[PDB]
RNA sequence: CGGAACGGCGUCGGCCGGUCCCGACA
RNA sequence: CUUCGAUGUCGGCUCUUCCUACCGUCCGCGCGCACCGGCGCGGAAGCGUCGGAUUGUUCACCCGUUCAAGGGAUCGUGAGCU
RNA sequence: UCUAAGCGCGCACCCCGCCUCGCGCCCCGCCCGGCCGCGCGCCCCAGCCCCGUGCCCCGUCGCCGAGCGGCCCCCGCCCGGG
């Protein structure tokens, strides 16, 4: 939901005076979950527990949302059968908003919650590179389709309920 | 007729900017769209196509036109005027006025609405 | 009667503030017409309302106190307490005072 | 556990409730299908069972042994004195079923019909039809009301009354019965045929034919309170049963915990 | 995404599409088929009828082509007609087929020496004639493929051996040729 | 007779039977129409 | 309320609430209400729901009314506290009819759009009209209701042609004190 | 719609390989 | 576990109901289905599933016939009986 | 390619009829009397033919009549036989 670049390292020691600083880009709802996800990875990836480590920064990045881009995300998710790898493309104005779409699609179709899914990388695919037909259908220059759901103006009927005529669509 | 294409004037059915006029810029998916309303009050946002009912007028638009380029075209195009002078446009203006009515005003109108119901009975009886 | 040229906005006394376990007869839930949203309820909040007793014929006055849900229903308190045979009977939020 | 030996239930449950008939005499309940453009005919007649005789008949049934052979068969005589038609009811079939438009009565109704309308004719005030005979007998009333039947009715029936004076019965009151007129090309053909018969006798010879089949409808002979063995046909229990052999031994099982409607019980037979 | 298909209107046929009712007018008659059972944007477009289904999911994609084919069968049937040929097949007992009415019904008798008589009434718009030059054959000719096809299925269904082995007892009336003339 | 026996065999003998469903199914079938997706067919002469 | 096209349950719940607000609702053309789902399944539910009956005495048991307005009424008696006086009185306030009877022909009819099946139910959810299920379970007046609603429509249109003509005269009287109210009514 | 091993050319979403303007014999 | 200041304890007789995991009859389809028959399968609980010798027996077994499925209902059925 | 849209035929089963009961209601007769209400286009949603309104005051001034739609009222026994 938000997008954060979290910097953290292991605590300084006498055998290793300067420890390596590792930066990860974590998409998370809040700073505390971003820090939590960072440590989950740095425990498995580089054997650094939070107890044995210091987080030196959890910066929030406010990416410009003026124009739509195509995003391409690769993730690893866990089913009731076993872990699977997956590449999902999404067209959204920003990367933080693109992870919301991906997480929503993975919750609805893959029944996968945020804590199961690990995001290997997010990237901006160009219109030429898009590999999903849902994404590619709208990359085309002039895309015109009737309103997908025009009956959805039933938002009038709750406030109205009775009406003299049944409304046309 | 009436399609989700760049430039279609869209009435905003719901959301923070309900009751407002915007132009579609790009279609993220059938579900969504990026609209902006420089002549009106809508800032640039991605809304669900559900919240935006299409209007007949489509404004000429340069692809991916920012706010400043979109404003120049939205101001120049006579589409917003044609819609606002239309039957839907006039209703939207009438609906806008109705919402800002105090309890004192609601009473004023209800007396003047009863007066009309009775006037039509007086007129319909006259039409023999 | 005290109320003769008092114009009023139609309303209905739906029922008492209740839960599926305990009923609170002190506060009565009123559906004011033309008000479908909790934010719309502010315009008719703190206003005099009355329910005409069906046996007596005389008005039991009261005031609208606070909104009940997101859909307009308001919570209202009456000078006595509504008898319970008056549910569905109309309440009158006067345009004047 | 199961019964162990297949046997049917004793009794038809479509003849339930087995109660004394509340209807005064046999009623027709349904009438023969109307049939469009048939020859115009009257569907029913009222009669009184007289006796039974036994007849010798020559049976021309090919494939039966008794083909070109002779058979003595039981036959039931039903006395049918002519019936005076007294009225004409029209029913319009509606969403709620047939609903009668109106019933138009003759300007003169005979004494046996009037007798049906009062419990004791002698001590009766005799006010029935008093205003109606005055409103009718001008001719115009009947025609205007018959016109209402032609425009707003589909099922035209004739209301007839038996004449008990021509019978050995001690009744003295006419059984009043509606008889449907079937076969008209139009509704107006049925009402017009009915007017020809109004206030006039109708005989069985016109209503039915020899060789045709008829559905007799009547209330049966009565035997009063009767036991399960006679009323439903249940088997008498062995002779040593204490409390008697003339009963259904179990009226059900522990579950369902109430006696069932399908279990034979003592009550009115006939 | 629009799943589209296109059909080309023969100028022998003048066709009018209102709502989803399609009427074709041709030399042998006028056929009217209503396609309002499904969601389609059928368009006249000069000489091309395009079915055009929109947002297709699993079987919405299937619809554009069946409709386009159901329309070209209408065009072909009005222009040339449809003739389904049915040959009575028998061994010991000859089937007797008599065309009755104004060639609008058929009676098939002597099926396996059966006392039953099987009259099949042709659907409105199909006429049954006997073979003029083929022998033991019925010609079903009409402007509608669905009418001519259904009428012939009923004629086949009527002549069904009761029990037996249908593989050994392979008698019955069977459609032999289905074709425009 | 010959061709008519072939036309009858077309309508009476040339088919594929699903072993579970027992249903008649076309000769190029892969899955039975009724025994959904049941792939086991045959037909005997 | 004309139950033409109204989803049975979704209209009933809107009506049951209005019956409990003392609103005196009457439902016409119940035969044209819609039950979602394949008819074969909808009929099967209404035929399974008729199998429940008190074994000892079916006259003591649940009553299965085969008429469309009587099915529609039992649907509302489920969403109403009928045993209590509040709900027993509310059930009294409801009048339900198949077709528009002469009693209800001259009332102004509204339609609740939220409960209609065009707006609810996706194209393909296989709709089923209540009247068809009624004739399968055993209603006997399906034909008679149509024959009367064919003649009702015929008068309705003749009346409408006269009504368009009379309204022009009503609308033509646009000059009076009514303009003064219209200017103020803003 | 408690539920299994196993089926599905129901429908959506994936992962990994093979061919296709050397047209997926003409 | 629930009942011991008591819920009468097998089979038969009598009587109703219920289930399907269907034996015959019905409808399809398959056979190593020529026919007759058998046999497998899906739908189907409307009707039928009887008379007897021995045994307290349910069961068993045998004889017979329009050839004869299986069960539940406080192991249905004692102020009904034996 | 029997199915996905569309369509035909289709079971001793199911539902309806016929039959048994029938609360209510209806028409009529006697009687023909009060009381109450005030309001009608239709279709279709992948044409939706110009929409996204309206009503929003059942007393809050509405209440005559007309016309329609209601509702209520109304109807003996004893005795003797079957």
């Amino acid at each position: 939901m938000q997008k954060y670049i979290v910097y953290g390292r292991r605590l300084p020691s006498e055998k290793f005076p300067e420890p390596e600083v590792f930066r990860m880009t974590i998409y998370a709802p809040n700073e505390i979950v971003a820090k939590s996800r960072f440590w989950y990875h740095l425990k498995s990836l580089k054997k650094i527990k939070r107890t044995h480590g210091e987080i030196l920064d959890c910066q929030h990045i406010e990416e410009n949302g003026d124009f739509v881009k195509n995003f391409g995300v690769l993730l690893r998710y866990r089913s009731r059968v076993g872990q699977h790898n997956m590449y999902r493309e999404v067209r959204e104005t920003t990367s933080a908003r693109a992870m919301d779409k991906v997480y929503s699609e993975m919750a609805g179709q893959c029944r996968a919650r945020y804590h199961d899914i690990q995001i290997i990388n997010v990237k901006e695919v160009a219109d030429e590179d898009v590999r999903r037909e849902k994404v590619a259908m709208f990359t085309q220059k002039g895309v015109r389709f009737p309103h997908p759901c025009p009956y959805v103006h039933v938002k009038r009927a709750a406030r109205t309920r009775f009406q003299d005529r049944a409304p046309h669509v | 007729h009436r399609f989700v294409e760049a430039g279609r004037l869209v009435y905003l059915g719901d959301g923070p900017d309900k009751g407002k006029l915007a132009v579609i810029v790009d279609i993220l998916s059938t579900a969504a769209v990026l609209i902006d309303g420089p002549t009106t009050g809508v800032k640039r946002q991605v809304v669900s196509l559900r919240w935006a009912m299409l209007t007949d007028q489509v404004i000429n638009i340069s692809e991916k036109p920012t706010t400043e380029q979109l404003k120049k075209e939205i101001e120049a195009s006579p589409a917003i005027d044609t819609f606002m002078n239309s039957v839907w446009g006039k209703k939207i203006q009438q609906q806008r006025l109705r919402a800002k009515a105090t309890f004192e005003d609601m009473g004023k109108i209800a007396k003047l609405r009863r007066e009309r119901k009775m006037a039509m009975k007086r007129i319909a009886m006259s039409i023999k | 009667e005290e109320i003769k040229g008092k114009t009023f906005l139609p309303a209905i006394f739906v029922g008492y503030q209740r839960s599926r376990a305990k009923q609170r007869e002190n506060v009565a839930l009123v559906k004011v017409s033309g008000i479908y949203t909790r934010a719309e309820t502010d315009k008719v909040l703190g206003r005099l309302i009355a329910i005409i007793h069906s046996k007596s014929g005389k008005p039991i006055f009261g005031k609208i106190c606070r909104p009940h849900g997101n859909s307009g229903m308001v919570r209202a308190r009456f000078y006595t307490n509504l008898p319970g045979q008056l549910m569905g009977h109309k309440v009158r939020v006067f345009y004047d005072n | 556990s199961h019964r162990k030996f297949s046997c049917c239930r004793k009794g038809n449950l479509g003849y339930l409730p087995r109660k004394r008939c509340t209807r005064g005499r046999g009623r027709c309940k349904t009438f023969p299908p109307d049939v469009q453009g048939a020859p115009i005919h009257l569907t029913a007649f009222l009669g009184y069972k007289a006796g039974c005789t036994h007849v010798m008949r020559f049976i021309d049934h090919r494939g039966s042994n008794l083909h070109n052979r002779q058979a003595i068969d039981q036959a039931t005589i039903i006395d049918a004195p002519p019936m005076i038609c007294t009225a004409i009811i029209g029913y319009a079939k509606t969403p709620k079923g047939l609903r009668a438009v109106t019933t138009v009565w003759a300007a003169h109704i005979a004494e046996p019909a009037m007798r049906r309308f009062y419990r004791n004719y002698f001590h009766a005030e005799k006010t029935a039809f008093s205003t109606y005979m005055k409103k009718a007998a001008d001719g115009t009333y009947i025609k205007e009301q018959l016109g209402r039947l032609k425009q707003h009715a589909d099922v035209i029936r004739i209301v007839a009354h038996t004449q008990p004076a021509l019978t050995p019965l001690k009744q003295k009151k006419a059984d009043i019965m509606e008889i449907q007129v079937n076969g008209g090309a139009n509704v107006a053909e049925k009402v017009d045929y009915a007017y020809a018969l109004m206030e006039k006798p109708i005989s069985i010879k016109d209503v039915f034919s020899v060789g045709a089949q008829i559905d007799t409808i009547s209330i049966t002979r009565g035997r009063g309170f009767e036991g399960v063995v006679t009323r439903w046909g249940v088997t008498r229990l062995p002779r040593k049963t204490r409390r008697g052999n003339r009963k259904v031994a179990c009226i059900g099982a522990w579950h369902p915990a109430n006696v069932q409607y399908t279990v034979a019980r003592a009550g009115q037979m006939g | 995404l629009c799943s589209s298909m296109t059909i080309k209107v023969p100028t022998d046929v003048e066709c009018t599409i209102n709502k989803r009712v399609v009427t074709v007018k041709g030399k042998k008659g006028t056929l009217v088929r209503d396609f309002s059972h499904a969601p389609l944007d059928i368009t006249h477009a000069n000489d091309t009828i395009s079915v055009a289904v929109w947002f297709p999911r699993g079987k919405r994609n299937a619809l554009p082509r069946t409709i386009c084919s159901h329309i070209e069968n209408m065009f072909k049937g009005v222009t040339y007609g449809f003739e389904y040929k049915m040959r009575l097949a028998y061994a010991h007992f000859p089937i007797a087929a008599t065309v009755v009415d104004n060639n609008k019904a058929i009676e098939i008798r002597n099926f396996m020496h059966q006392i039953k008589t099987r009259r099949i009434e042709c659907l409105p718009g199909v006429t049954i004639a006997m073979s003029t030059n083929v022998k033991d054959e019925l010609i079903l000719r009409g402007i509608s493929i669905e009418d001519v096809s259904h009428t012939a299925a009923r004629i086949h269904e009527s002549l069904k051996v009761p029990n037996k082995d249908l593989r050994k007892f392979l008698d019955g009336c069977y459609v032999s040729s289905r074709g425009l003339q | 007779e010959p061709t008519l026996i072939n036309l009858a065999r077309e309508y009476n003998q040339n088919m594929m039977i699903c072993r579970h469903c027992y249903a008649r199914n076309p000769l190029r079938a892969t899955n039975c129409r009724r025994c959904r997706g049941t792939n086991l067919r045959k037909k005997k002469l | 309320i004309d139950c033409k096209g109204h989803i049975l349950g979704r209209l009933s719940a809107i009506v049951a609430k209005e019956l409990l607000h003392g609103h005196e609702v009457a439902l016409v053309r119940c035969e044209k209400a819609i039950i979602s789902g394949a008819f074969r399944d909808v009929k099967a539910h209404y035929l399974k729901k008729m199998h429940k009956r008190t074994n000892f005495n079916h006259l003591r048991g649940p009553f299965h009314f085969r008429a469309p307005a009587e099915i529609v009424r039992r649907t509302i008696r489920g969403m109403i506290p009928y045993k209590t006086v509040r709900g027993s009185d509310a059930m009294s306030r409801l009048r339900v009819y198949d077709g528009i009877p002469p009693c209800c022909a001259r009332y102004k009819r509204v339609v609740c759009p939220s409960a209609m099946a065009y707006l609810c139910l996706r194209p393909e959810r296989r709709r089923c009209e209540v009247g068809r299920v009624a004739h399968e379970i055993g209603w006997q007046h399906a034909a008679d209701v149509e024959r009367y609603e064919k003649r009702r429509l015929e008068e309705c249109d003749k009346w409408y042609q006269d009504k368009i003509q009379i309204d022009k005269k009503i609308a033509e009287a646009a000059e009076k004190d009514a303009e003064l109210q219209r200017i103020n009514a803003e």
